[PDB]
């Protein structure tokens, strides 16, 4: 069945830079993701729910791409207040899986 | 088929006029 | 707008069976499908299970005997039920809603407030 | 007995906003100067034909519904305003003889009076146009002219060929095809409307 | 300028009318409505059962965001036609309702679902009318729709005493009478039952094999519209020869504030030209005059 | 192969009102038969050579229809001359036959 790995565990940040992720599927998937915040404490929110493409309320700070193989996700101009866990997900097939997530630091 | 009206400051009535066609085949003048 | 709320025992004994409820408030369940889903302390999320409006429903491939889920119509409520649980299974669990945009699996878009089970 | 309907029953037939204009539109309308029905019940059922104009004038509110149905037979649309609440519905709905109220599909719950209504419907969308006034008026219909504007559209889909009311006078009558001429004031409501096939000055 | 609008290196005096000029629009502006959740559209192709064309299923959409481009990414489909929308831009637009239909169909009466077409189908079944704009989608479900050992419950209306009106829709099921006397409730030469059964087999020729078969018509009126591609607003700008898209209508020119007193079941205005004069926004309640760009000689 | 039957043998009629008569194949069939009428002692004559239709020189008060099962045909205003043998035919196929035929009294 479909597994999911994402890395780096941690990416160490501070304000005013960019940041960059990416999370791999142990076989091809396409336009079938979803990237999911985490801050501490809350219940998750739904940021991207496909290839490159924004859900509503979420500012335009927040992009991503991908291929086959891998997809990346960037944060433009990281603040204070995008420290948080985040997670990638697929939905291609009937396994559902979750990505192990990021910590990003203020 | 033509009306004809005075203005409709003065009055409503019209005539009505059928043109080259026998009044029987259709007051009348 | 709607919410989700829920509610379940803070503690539970070994070898006995867990229930816990959730309640969907300013909607109906007529099309949107729910699900239950779990987050271990610390580690990565898992999902559990999902019934809509009609009752069918489907759980997680793992734990097969382990879990049931029962709709209710009135009171809009939809309950869970594991035959027994283990220390392993302290976790905060969510109550989700779910949309099927066109193929594949229903994404979760609105999250309830979680709830934590812990085993002693 | 039966009134002279004289100039009623223009209604909007767009909603684009237009000022200061004469526009010119052919559409159902009940044509001018006609024998609207008069009822009375001090001291039945009717031919749909298309749609129909209604306008009733009312003390104590004594006209609290209407049913629609090829049948009734109770084998379908219900609209009835009870005192608290006003409340539409369909339903196959067991209904009397003479159905009366002693003093499904969809749903919906939220003299003095003169009350003008046009219910119509095509190609499935069901529609209903109103107006309300008050009056003084004794035995008779208040010669004048005023517009009826779009509150409710339905996708009821079901034609119906009959109807029938549930119950302090009342006048009925029918829609024909018919142009019309539409005069717009600068405030942007009708004022004045001309009928093409009357006479030879129209 | 003038010497090449004459043909000739020389000019004698006078004034000479060459050209005219234009201001240029200098910004672009979008301004949706904003609609607050995703679109289960899945749930009308995800389903397992479907219907049956003497009752066909009918499903209204409304509060939506939907992104068409998958339906093109996607190759699924056996049969992909759209009539008066371009496919590709819908991504672009907006309108008030969505209705999807939704049915199996004898493969081989695939040609009887268009507009003004005639047959057993578009008389009996499923009329759809001569003006339309919408798309139809196919694909063969034999695989699941037959089984071994056939599949009967589909059927069809085989004969009607009259020709059904578009989007109609007539559960009656009186004995049709195809004889002098009339039968009611009875099964005799004189009437028969009106519906005929598929019989689906798995070895059927492809002609006769079950195709699914959805009919998507999209709806728009004065009411606000209420699902929109996934477009994304922007600031509004005024006074200014600016490029503008309102819910799906383009166009440029200068906007201004109005006292036009449109009423609540209204959201523009027209010239006797037949052209937009004033609009209502769709996330504020104010109205707005649009003034061509300035032009001269 | 096909057979086919024709009932009642006899009906009797008066002058001045409308009769009707039916026949029957053992299977389906459309578009494919005739009525043949048989005055005493003369040669046959074909009045009906196909579904609800007339050869020419038939006035109209002979007609009918049918459907797969059963055929029926209707003589409106009958009249003394009627006063025939009636039969239907059917040739869809190549086994030919005729049906029993039926008399119409007076
Ligand atoms: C169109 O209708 C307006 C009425 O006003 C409008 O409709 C009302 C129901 C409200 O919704 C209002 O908010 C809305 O603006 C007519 O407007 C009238 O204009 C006159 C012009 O002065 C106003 O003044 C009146 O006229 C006398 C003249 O001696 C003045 O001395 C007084 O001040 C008097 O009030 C009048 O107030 C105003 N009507 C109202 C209800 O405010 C307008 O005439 C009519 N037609 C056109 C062509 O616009
Ligand atoms: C005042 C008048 O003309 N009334 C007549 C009425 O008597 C008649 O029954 C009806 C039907 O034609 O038409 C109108
Ligand atoms: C009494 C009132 O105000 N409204 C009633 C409502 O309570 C009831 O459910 C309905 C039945 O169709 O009839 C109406
Ligand atoms: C950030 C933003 O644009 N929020 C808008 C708000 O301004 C608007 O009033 C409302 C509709 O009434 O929709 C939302
Ligand atoms: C037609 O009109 C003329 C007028 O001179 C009249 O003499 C003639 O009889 C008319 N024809 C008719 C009435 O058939
Ligand atoms: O999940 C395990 C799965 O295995 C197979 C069948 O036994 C199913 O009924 C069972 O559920
Ligand atoms: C459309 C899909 O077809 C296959 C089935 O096993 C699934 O349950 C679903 O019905």
């Amino acid at each position: 069945e479909i597994v999911m790995t994402q890395s780096p565990a941690t990416l160490s940040v501070s304000p005013g830079e960019r940041a960059t992720l990416s999370c791999r599927a142990s076989q091809s998937v396409s336009s079938s993701l979803a990237w999911y915040q985490q801050k501490p404490g809350q219940a998750p929110r739904l940021l991207i729910y496909g290839a490159s493409t924004r859900a509503p309320g979420i500012p335009a700070r927040f992009s991503g791409s991908g291929s086959g193989t891998e997809f990346t996700l960037t944060i433009s101009s990281l603040q204070s207040e995008d420290f948080a866990v985040y997670y990638c997900q697929q939905y291609n097939n009937w396994p559902l899986t979750f990505g192990g997530g990021t910590k990003v630091e203020i | 088929v033509s009306v004809i009206t005075p203005g409709t400051n003065t009055s409503n009535q019209v005539a009505v006029l059928y043109q080259d066609v026998n009044c029987t085949e259709v007051n009348v003048f | 707008q709607v919410q989700l709320q829920e509610s379940g025992p803070g503690l539970v004994k070994p070898s006995e069976t867990l229930s816990l409820t959730c309640s969907v408030s300013g909607g109906s369940i007529s099309s949107h499908y729910w699900s239950w889903i779990r987050q271990p302390p610390g580690k990565g999320l898992e999902w559990i299970g999902y019934i809509y409006y009609s009752g069918s429903t489907n759980h997680n491939p793992s734990l097969k005997s382990r879990v049931t889920i029962s709709v209710d119509t009135s009171k809009n409520q939809f309950s869970l039920k594991l035959s027994s649980v283990t220390a392993a299974d302290t976790a905060v669990y969510y109550c989700a809603r779910g949309v099927l945009l066109w193929f594949g699996e229903p994404i979760f878009e609105i999250w309830g407030q979680g709830t934590m089970v812990t085993v002693s | 007995a039966y009134t002279n309907s004289f100039t009623r029953g223009v209604y909007y037939p767009d909603k684009v906003f237009r000022s200061s204009v004469l526009h010119s539109t052919q559409d159902l309308f009940l044509p001018f100067f006609s024998n609207v029905t008069w009822f009375h019940a001090i001291h039945p059922v009717l031919p749909f034909n298309d749609g129909v104009y209604f306008a009733s004038t009312e003390k104590s509110n004594i006209i609290r519904g209407w049913i629609f149905g090829t049948t009734l037979d109770s084998k379908s649309l219900l609209i009835v305003n009870n005192a608290t609440n006003v409340v539409i519905k369909v339903c196959e709905f067991q209904f009397c003889n003479d159905p009366f109220l002693g003093v499904c599909t969809f749903e919906y719950v939220s003299f003095k009076n003169l009350r003008e209504f046009v219910f119509k419907n095509i190609d499935g969308y069901f529609k209903i146009y109103s107006k309300h006034t008050p009056i003084n008026l004794v035995r008779d219909l208040p010669q004048g002219f005023s517009a009826l504007e779009p509150l409710v559209d339905l996708p009821i889909g079901i034609n119906i060929t009959r109807f029938q009311t549930l119950l302090a006078a009342y006048y009925v009558g029918y829609l024909q095809p018919r142009t019309f001429l539409l005069k717009y004031n600068e405030n942007g409501t009708i004022t004045d409307a001309v009928d093409c096939a009357l006479d030879p000055l129209s | 300028e003038t010497k090449c609008t004459l043909k000739s290196f020389t000019v004698e005096k006078g004034i000479y009318q060459t050209s005219n000029f234009r201001v240029q629009p200098t910004e672009s502006i979008v301004r949706f409505p904003n609609i607050t959740n995703l679109c289960p559209f899945g749930e009308v192709f995800n389903a397992t059962r479907f219907a049956s064309v003497y009752a066909w299923n009918r499903k209204r959409i409304s509060n939506c965001v939907a992104d068409y481009s998958v339906l093109y990414n996607s190759a699924s489909f056996s049969t992909f036609k759209c009539y008066g929308v371009s496919p590709t831009k819908l991504n672009d637009l907006c309108f008030t309702n969505v209705y999807a239909d939704s049915f199996v169909i004898r493969g081989d009466e695939v040609r009887q679902i268009a507009p003004g077409q005639t047959g057993k189908i578009a008389d009996y079944n499923y009329k759809l009318p001569d003006d339309f704009t919408g798309c139809v989608i196919a694909w063969n479900s034999n695989n699941l729709d037959s089984k071994v050992g056939g599949n009967y419950n589909y059927l069809y209306r085989l004969f009607r005493k009259s020709n059904l009106k578009p989007f109609e829709r007539d559960i009656s099921t009186e004995i049709y009478q195809a004889g002098s006397t009339p039968c009611n409730g009875v099964e005799g030469f004189n009437c028969y039952f009106p519906l005929q059964s598929y019989g689906f087999q798995p070895t059927n020729g492809v002609g006769y094999q079950p195709y699914r078969v959805v009919v998507l018509s999209f709806e728009l009126l004065h009411a606000p519209a209420t699902v929109c591609g996934p477009k994304k607003s922007t600031n509004l700008v005024k006074n200014k020869c600016v490029n503008f898209n309102f819910n799906g209508l383009t166009g440029t020119g200068v906007l201004t504030e109005s006292n036009k007193k449109f009423l609540p079941f209204q959201q523009f205005g027209r010239d006797i030209a037949d052209t937009t004069d004033a609009v209502r926004d769709p996330q504020t309640l104010e109205i707005l005059d649009i003034t061509p760009c300035s032009f001269g000689g």
